């Protein structure tokens, strides 16, 4: 997806390989980039949110809740991911669409919320638009927008009982929140180079990742609950090889890039998820920043 | 479609059972297999000589002889010239195609290809690409095609069994194992054999949950979480980790155990994989 | 009259011309086999010319098959680092026109043709294997011999290949029976409403494209309609006169 | 000349011609293909019915390297969902009017090099599907009488029809697809055991027993035999039964012959010659005997 | 005769030198293939595994599929007397056909589609093609079939002759 | 045009833009075929030795399903045996066949997606394609003519129906399609239904020795060539 | 493959001739090619020829279960897949910008014109509805397919006859032609397409029926669909060089005249065919 030169990649890998990871941004490994977001961006949508990164990418999510004829729980919710310029069937788009759905349907509590009555259920439509061209891996931003959107989602209050077809007050200000203030799941693209664990990686950083995980978490530091982990195929594997100065290389030559040839060391996987779930960690930082957005 | 003999205009209904007696349904399946023992893997190599390398994998549904469940046919196609629309790639391009057999399709007539088929491709692609040496064969591509001949549970029936995701993890574990068998058969430079292990945290009683290797959701009253792992025992590396389930961060130990047993399942599966490959040559 | 033959109907050796001095020069529509049998490949009428010990099947068809030394009105499609690709026929594989295939052409003095530029060129090379090559020079002399890019104001009109051959044969009106050009030029007397003849220059590709140019739009349209309508109509020479009489009234 | 392996890859047709023509120098040599199989020798069938657990019927048919897995899954089609439906008197018939048989062939990607994902798609899958479909109906293999689902209160009505989705997947393709594919279809249909279904007026839907099953009354046993002509072009021509993938690439002319011998008299249910003119009336008349022999041997496999 | 699995340990890099079918990892040498181990034992002993790609300098046999006045595009079939399970396109540029008078030689006079050429790989090429040179006595057309479809024989280095039709044809004969 | 007329009716150059074309109608079936002379083959089918022949069949109504894909293969294989494909190594030959009319089966409601082989239409398609190829002047080894025989059985006798309507085909005990080359060789032999080899051979005779399609092809082609070579004199 | 282009000599001349008010066909700028409309022996077959442009169109009705866009509604569809017969440039199963617009303009014309009584089509609600499919076959493409196709489509649909049907005791009986005489498809008003083309660099030259060669030279076009009574069913000047609104109003004003004679022809031609059916 992303394109970089081997010599450019070799510098990035070496810099992040140092004991204190010297990220190209100068950012701390625990530190996210600045976040700009909006809620209720689209009127007439039960929940909507916009998010734009310092990277320039932006995404908009809108939530439509429609009463449908069915404590009861079924995967009524459907997620759509509109990426500009894709064939509507690409690997990345469908993988993301399933991944975000996996997070919400992971506990199944979320399905329960959308249960108007035993006879009728709220079929929830989540439409995710990547406003910007896919300059970098959208997953982090899309997840944060979905988190913000669901938080902003309000559900029509039910004047009618359940056995009769449901009837709802019409005031959006009367309608109570979905996920009223468990939280909607956040998901962090976590990356590893050597023993260093990196969060919110830039496309340049992610291009040299030895390991990349999409970790979905929620809260009820905060009382975190792990929901899913998926291994993002390190884009580093698809990069060109480095050419040493004047066949199988016997030695890891300094400054010569070489795609990570194996899998993730077993311990690193524990380290990547351990650091995600540590109390007061990145998840708390993300939720603190996210929950500070007006709703 | 133009390319297939369309069935009847009306939407056909899958058979719905009479369900005459509730009593007849009686007891719920209980896992007799020890918590640390995988299903009996049947693995064969060279099943499609036309391909550069191939393998076939089949599992007993509930460790019962003759009761076959998952069935996977894999045909690695050997490094071959890349299409000329994208005629160059510095690294060998691993391409994974996974398709449920029409017999195994969720719908006998389907408007849309299962998202599940695309998803399994990405997981398997990530798992195998880690285990395959791309540097060896620049300017070339290798295509791993998995045909999911049969699922461990009928697709339309799986909808009733809590969640298809658990079945998908079982399917992915098989895909990793069979694909590795095919890759070894095809003589594709691989860092290590990769086998697909899967493990689950389950709670079939009011007592504390157990960690169970190679689960099937029907055998358990509640799967709290599960993990699928493409693992390289000679490297002690994981090329594709997949986990799902609500686990409190306080239960980080359980997750760690869940992954470890999932890796243990991968080692167990790899045992069959090496045995099949050893006897193949 | 000439015998009509369907494909595969082996020519009887009695009909076959035999000349000890010259090997039989088979033309279009005939195929030789080692057994020394001559088999027609297309439906048509067998033609024999004992003066040349030559024999071929006469037939009419649209899609032109490039043949060496033919004169064709190719249209440039693109320019490569050294040659201009030209499409002799609309879906035929593009021919190659070397950049220096024009009279007095050099890397400095080469004519700068453009995509879609019409060019009248000879088929330099043609094989069943390789794509055809074009030329505007006569390589033995370097002169254009009337070939080269078509610069004048005009238009191109498609015609059947058989009709194109009728125009290109020297005795076009007497043998080819195509008097339309003479009638419109005023060379055929007693046409009526002659108007002293129109003024135009026409170049006829073996590929069935005939470029006709004139400063007068009406002239180009009229001659274009005349050639196309006499071709599609298979009109007799008197039918041609009736045609141009009708056209020249519409031209008014 | 070249090492035999190299000679097989480049100039395959001369290489086969050499095997198919016993060399003049050796009396001992006999006509034989690159497979070692004789021109008049077909590949041995292997049939493993019940291969797919979910399918109402199934067969895994192996013919040399070619490997077809056929799965027959029956689904119920309510008459209220059938345009053109009429209560039978007890048109093209129910099978064709309602499309109760839905065969589809999957030349599974990678089953052979020509079906690689990057290679352009070919119509072979469609042609086989219709070849099976028409042969499936013309042979009258399955009777709509079996697929009807009745109410019969205690005013009889047909409430739905069983729809047989006869899906085939070529796990391995080594040429001669139709013979294997048709054998799998027949083998699977013979194995098909649909659940006994009935109309539930209280639920107003068709319901099926969890244990009782009714087997299809497949009538006859049409067995497909195929061959291809290899030409030295004295225009010597060799008839190759069960053409291997490689042999199909070299033999432009192919013949397919579907015969049924359950009456003890060969009955030709279908013929499909194409691609050449070697197969005149004489060879086709001769081939009917070859197909009958193929029927006899296959009959012993599809017990 | 020792069978090795993918990822099986072969030994430390200090004892062996990685050969085909092997890969290094943390100063240790492993087998990347399922196959038998072999040690060259020539510096350190090279170790390899045997269960293929064209390479510069290799002699390949290929089939001509299309010819252009500039280059003839061939399909590579055999590399070093080894048939290739998958095929690669190669280009024989007009410069690369003949050892001398490279300006005078023409593709049409050298090879035509369908015949089999034995060529030497000159370079891994841009895009999808290799670049092969037949400009050597041992290189050129091996099997040729006339326009009439008969299998020809090399009458002289310049041309092939037909045994049935008798006609000659100009092609780049391989001298042996 | 209609089924009752014994005489085949054909035209050539029906479609002007096409390289060659022909509109042929017989026994109630009308098909219009356009042939494009060797042209640029899409790299997919650029065979190194011979021209690729690409037959395309379009039904009168509905989208071309699997049925047509079979007809295209049937005609593609046969015509590739007729055309001198060796003469245009890398070129392509388009043969688009458009079924303009077939006898409407009054006893069945319209079904467009039907996937069964329709032997009924094979002869009309083959003849029109043959005429179009002759019109296009594509070099060929020989002409070819196709005929359809339906072996209906009535009472105790078997009845041969020549060029039957599709209604007759479905009522027929068996149906046969023979395509004989001008050399009297057999080119296609597609057949279906239960029949003994004796019955097939009997039908082979009926289709081969009989409207004289060989004459019809020659006569119509003679008229076309005589018309456009009238100038020759 | 990509469409073949005229030589810049042809492009310049055609533009030059139009500036003179002359066309290579000898027709005026506001004149159509000779229109020939032929009806096939089978009901619903119509064969329109605009000079060298021929468009065969066949209507068909099959009772089908209603789902998706018309779950209980009864649905009329148009299929106009172009084929190499149209031109080698076109490829099977490969829609093109020409085909997509052609289909889009036809379906909008027939549907938005309200010509068909969709309520009449549904035999049963949510179970069985008549589906009226009209297949358009462009036998020869010499420009103005959108116009030739529209006449063929409406001619076919007006010529087409449904199988008769009857509801008895709630039982839907659909009668084959042998059982009952097919009933003509009800048809309120007939829309007709007119496709102007604009050539001047400012779009100041408007041509009524473009030859294929002209269509390659034109800088814009504007399809207009109208009833005989002047109701415009659609207008589609989908971009291209802009044209002064006065010109478009002139184009529509002229188009109504051409539509009236098209309507008269189809009515006359249907009457002529009707007498062949019932002398």
């Amino acid at each position: 997806h992303v394109l970089l030169s081997p010599a450019e990649l070799a510098y990035l890998h070496a810099s992040l390989s140092l004991t204190p990871p010297i990220r190209p941004d100068g950012r701390s490994p625990t530190q996210f980039r600045p976040l700009i977001a909006e809620t209720g961006i689209l009127p007439g949508a039960n929940g909507s949110a916009r998010v734009c990164f310092a990277d320039g990418t932006e995404a908009i999510v809108g939530v439509k809740a429609e009463v449908e004829k069915t404590t009861g729980e079924a995967s009524w919710v459907e997620i759509t991911v509109e990426i500009p310029g894709v064939r509507d069937d690409d690997s990345g788009m469908v993988f993301l669409a399933q991944l975000l759905g996996e997070a919400l349907l992971a506990d199944g509590e979320f399905v329960k919320k959308l249960w108007i009555n035993r006879r009728y259920h709220w079929k929830l439509y989540i439409d995710i638009l990547l406003i910007s061209p896919p300059l970098s891996y959208p997953l982090p931003l899309l997840s944060l927008t979905t988190h913000l959107a669901l938080l902003s989602t309000r559900l029509p209050r039910l004047k009618s009982e359940g056995d009769e077809d449901p009837y709802f007050d019409d005031d959006w200000a009367v309608a109570p929140y979905l996920f009223p203030r468990t939280r909607p799941p956040i998901t962090l693209l976590v990356m590893a180079v050597g023993n260093n664990i990196l969060f919110d990686p830039s496309k340049e950083e992610l291009a040299v990742a030895d390991v990349a995980l999409a970790v979905s978490v929620t809260a009820t530091g905060r009382k975190l609950r792990l929901l899913s982990i998926r291994t993002i195929d390190p884009p580093s594997r698809l990069t060109p090889p480095g050419v040493p100065n004047s066949s199988e290389p016997i030695e890891p030559i300094e400054g010569v890039w070489r795609a990570p040839r194996g899998g993730a060391k077993r311990l690193v996987l524990g380290a990547l998820v351990q650091k995600v779930l540590e109390k007061g960690g990145v998840v708390d930082e993300v939720l603190d920043a996210l929950e500070g957005v007006e709703l | 479609d133009r390319r297939r003999i369309n069935g009847p205009a009306g939407a056909t209904i899958p058979p719905v059972y009479e369900d005459s007696g509730i009593s007849e349904v009686k007891a719920l399946k209980i896992r007799s297999r020890p918590s640390n023992i995988i299903r009996k893997i049947y693995l064969k190599t060279g099943v499609t000589p036309s391909a550069s390398g191939s393998a076939y994998l089949e599992l007993e549904t509930s460790a019962n002889s003759g009761v076959s469940g998952l069935k996977l046919s894999c045909t690695v196609h050997g490094p071959r010239s890349l299409p000329r629309s994208s005629p160059f790639s510095p690294h060998m391009v691993v391409s994974t195609h996974v398709k449920y057999a029409p017999f195994a399709t969720k719908q006998r007539r389907g408007y849309l290809r299962d998202p599940t088929e695309r998803d399994l491709g990405i997981h398997l692609e990530a798992a195998l690409r880690g285990a395959i040496i791309a540097d060896r064969w620049p300017k070339s591509g290798v295509d791993i095609i998995i045909s999911i001949i049969e699922g461990d549970q009928d697709r339309e029936a799986s909808k009733t069994q809590g969640d298809e995701v658990w079945d998908m993890m079982n399917t992915l574990s098989g895909c990793i194992t069979v694909a590795s068998a095919a890759l070894a058969d095809a003589g594709i430079d691989c860092v290590d054999t990769v086998a697909g292990g899967v493990a689950a945290l389950v709670q079939d009683s009011d007592g504390s949950p157990e960690i169970v290797v190679d689960p099937i959701p029907s055998e358990h009253r509640k799967i709290l979480a599960a993990c699928c792992v493409a693992y390289l025992p000679m490297r002690d590396e994981v090329t594709n980790l997949w986990f799902r389930g609500d686990l409190p961060a306080s239960d980080m130990d359980l997750y760690t155990e869940l992954v470890e047993k999932g890796i243990q399942a991968s080692r167990s599966a790899n045992r069959v994989l090496v045995d099949c490959l050893t006897e193949t040559v | 009259t000439r015998p009509f033959v369907l494909p595969g109907e082996t020519i009887d050796p009695s009909l076959v011309p035999t000349h000890p001095k010259h090997p039989l020069r088979l033309g279009p529509g005939l195929r030789h086999v080692p057994p020394s049998d001559i088999i027609p490949t297309v439906a048509g009428q067998l033609i024999t010319n004992l003066n040349k010990n030559s024999m071929w099947v006469e037939y009419n068809s649209q899609r032109y098959v490039p043949t060496q030394n033919d004169l064709v009105l190719a249209q440039v499609l693109r320019s490569t680092q050294d040659s201009y690709l030209c499409l002799i026929t609309p879906h035929t594989p593009p021919a190659t026109l070397p950049h220096l295939a024009f009279e007095s052409a050099t890397k400095k003095t080469r004519p700068q043709l453009q995509p879609g530029q019409l060019v009248y060129a000879r088929v330099s090379l043609a094989n069943r294997h390789m794509d055809p090559e074009l030329e505007c020079v006569n390589p033995s002399t370097g002169k254009a011999d009337g070939l080269g890019p078509i610069t004048g104001p005009g238009c191109v009109f498609e015609v059947s290949l058989g009709f194109a051959r009728r125009l290109l044969m020297a005795k076009s009106r007497e043998e080819g029976k195509v008097g339309v050009l003479e009638m419109l030029a005023g060379e055929d007397p007693s046409i009526g409403e002659a108007g002293a003849g129109l003024a135009f220059e026409t170049a006829v590709g073996r590929n069935g494209r005939v470029w006709v140019g004139s400063e007068d739009v009406k002239t180009v349209i009229i001659v274009g309609r005349a050639l196309q309508e006499t071709d599609r109509g298979n009109l007799t020479i008197e039918g041609q006169r009736k045609l141009v009489r009708r056209l020249l009234r519409e031209m008014r | 000349t070249f090492p035999r392996g190299i000679f097989a890859k480049l100039s395959p047709h001369p290489y086969l011609l050499r095997t198919l023509c016993p060399d003049p120098s050796n009396s001992s040599s006999t006509p034989q293909r690159t497979n070692g199989r004789r021109p008049n020798e077909a590949r041995p069938f292997r049939v493993n019915l019940g291969s797919l657990s979910h399918a109402h019927g199934s067969a895994l048919v192996r013919a040399g390297d070619t490997t077809v897995l056929c799965g027959v899954r029956g689904e119920v089609l309510p008459v209220e969902r059938i345009p053109l439906f009429r209560q039978p008197d007890v048109g093209r018939g129910e099978l064709k009017e309602y499309d109760l048989l839905v065969p589809n062939i999957e030349l599974a990607t990678g089953s052979a090099p020509q079906f690689l994902p990057g290679v352009p798609p070919t119509a072979l899958a469609q042609t086989l599907s219709t070849r099976v479909y028409s042969l499936l109906h013309s042979t009258r293999l399955v009777s709509a009488e079996e697929l009807r689902i009745w109410y019969r209160p205690v005013q009889d009505r047909v409430v739905a029809y069983w729809v047989l989705y006869i899906d085939l997947v070529f796990l391995s393709f080594d040429g001669n697809p139709f013979d294997v594919a048709w054998a799998a279809v027949v083998a699977a249909l013979r194995d098909t055991k649909l659940p006994v279904a009935r109309w539930d007026p209280d639920r107003e839907m068709v319901v099926c027993s969890k244990t009782e099953t009714m087997k299809l009354t497949i009538k006859g046993l049409p067995i497909a035999c195929s061959a291809a002509v290899f030409l030295e072009k004295k225009n010597r021509h060799w008839i190759l039964l069960d053409p291997d993938r490689l042999e199909e690439s070299l033999c432009k002319e192919v013949i397919t012959m579907v015969v049924d011998f359950s009456d003890g008299e060969t009955r030709i249910r279908a013929i499909e010659k194409q691609g050449g003119t070697v197969f005149g009336r004489e060879l086709i008349r001769s081939f009917a005997l070859v197909a009958e022999d193929r029927w006899k041997v296959v009959k012993e496999v599809m017990k | 005769p020792t069978l090795a699995l993918p990822g099986q340990l072969l030994g430390p890099i200090s004892k062996y030198q990685p050969g085909p079918g092997t890969h290094v990892h943390e100063s240790n040498l492993y087998s990347s293939l399922l196959g038998t181990v072999h040690v060259t034992q020539p510096e350190l002993p090279t170790i390899s595994v045997s269960a293929i790609l064209p390479e510069v300098g290799n002699i390949v046999l290929c089939r001509v599929i299309r010819i252009t006045p500039r280059q003839a595009v061939v399909t590579i079939l055999v590399c070093g007397d080894t048939v290739l399970d998958a095929e690669w396109q190669g280009l024989i540029r007009v410069q690369d056909i003949r050892a001398t008078e490279k300006d005078r030689v023409k593709v049409y006079e050298s090879f035509r589609p369908g015949d089999i050429v034995r060529a030497e790989v000159i370079s891994l090429g841009d895009q999808a093609n290799y670049y092969l040179s037949t400009a050597r006595n041992e290189l050129g057309v091996i099997l040729a079939t006339s326009e009439a479809g008969n299998t020809m024989y090399p009458v002289s280095w310049r041309e092939y002759r037909d045994p049935i039709t008798g006609l000659t044809e100009l092609r780049k004969v391989a001298k042996p | 045009t209609t089924t009752a007329t014994t005489a085949p009716e054909a035209a050539l150059g029906v479609l002007p833009r096409a390289d060659g074309s022909a509109r042929y109608s017989h026994a109630g079936y009308t098909v219009t075929a356009s042939v494009n002379g060797p042209i640029e083959a899409q790299r997919r089918d650029e065979h190194p030795y011979e021209a690729h022949v690409d037959v395309i069949v379009r039904p009168a109504a509905g989208v071309g399903g699997t049925r047509e894909r079979h007809l295209e293969s049937i005609l593609q294989s046969s015509f590739a045996q007729i055309i001198l494909v060796k003469s245009f190594p890398r070129s392509l030959i388009q043969i688009v066949l458009q079924v303009e009319e077939s006898p409407e089966n009054e006893y069945v409601n319209t079904k467009l997606v039907q996937a069964s082989l329709n032997f009924a239409v094979m002869p009309a398609l083959f003849q029109t394609a043959m005429l179009a190829l002759l019109s296009a002047g594509v070099p060929m080894r020989a002409t070819a003519t196709a005929t359809a025989i339906a072996l209906a059985s009535e009472n105790g006798a078997t009845k041969t129906l020549i060029d039957p309507s599709p209604r007759q085909v479905e009522l027929a005990q068996s149906v046969h399609v023979f395509a004989f080359t001008s050399q009297d060789e057999l080119l296609l032999a597609e057949s279906e239904g239960d029949f003994t080899i004796k019955e097939w051979d009997a039908a082979y005779e009926t289709a081969k020795n009989i409207p004289d399609l060989r004459h019809f092809i020659r006569s119509t082609m003679e008229a076309k060539v005589a018309t456009d070579l009238h100038w020759k004199s | 493959p990509r469409e073949v282009e005229p030589s810049l000599s042809e492009r310049q001349f055609v533009l030059q001739a139009l500036q003179e008010g002359l066309r290579l066909d000898g027709r005026q700028l506001d004149q159509y090619r000779p229109l020939s409309l032929t009806f096939g022996d089978q009901y619903g077959v119509a064969d329109v020829t605009f000079g060298k442009t021929r468009v065969l169109a066949k209507a068909s009705a099959e009772v089908t279960v209603p789902y998706a866009d018309r779950p209980l509604d009864g649905i009329f569809t148009i299929a106009t897949e172009l084929s190499p017969m149209t031109s080698p440039t076109f490829e099977v199963n490969r829609p093109t910008e020409t085909e997509v617009l052609l289909s889009r303009l036809l379906e909008k014309t027939i549907r938005r014109s309200g010509a068909l009584d969709t309520e009449s089509l549904c035999l049963v609600a949510g179970q069985k509805c008549w589906s009226i499919r009209v297949d358009v076959h462009v036998m020869s493409h010499d420009g103005n397919l959108v116009d030739a196709a529209c006449i063929a489509v409406v001619a076919a649909l007006r010529h087409f006859r449904k199988p008769d049907t009857s509801i008895e005791s709630g039982v839907l009986t659909i009668y084959t032609p042998a059982e009952r005489e097919p009933v003509p498809l009800s048809w309120l008003h007939t829309p007709f397409c007119v496709t102007w083309s604009f050539f001047g660099d400012e779009g100041e030259i408007a041509v009524l029926d473009a030859t294929w060669l002209e269509e390659q030279v034109r800088v814009g076009s504007c399809t207009i669909s109208m009833n005989k009574h002047g109701e415009i069913c659609q207008i589609a000047k989908l971009g291209g060089t802009p044209v002064e609104a006065v010109s478009l109003l002139q184009c529509t004003s002229i188009a109504l005249t051409k539509v009236k004679e098209f309507s008269d022809l189809v009515d006359k031609k249907l009457a002529e065919d009707f007498k062949r059916r019932n002398p």
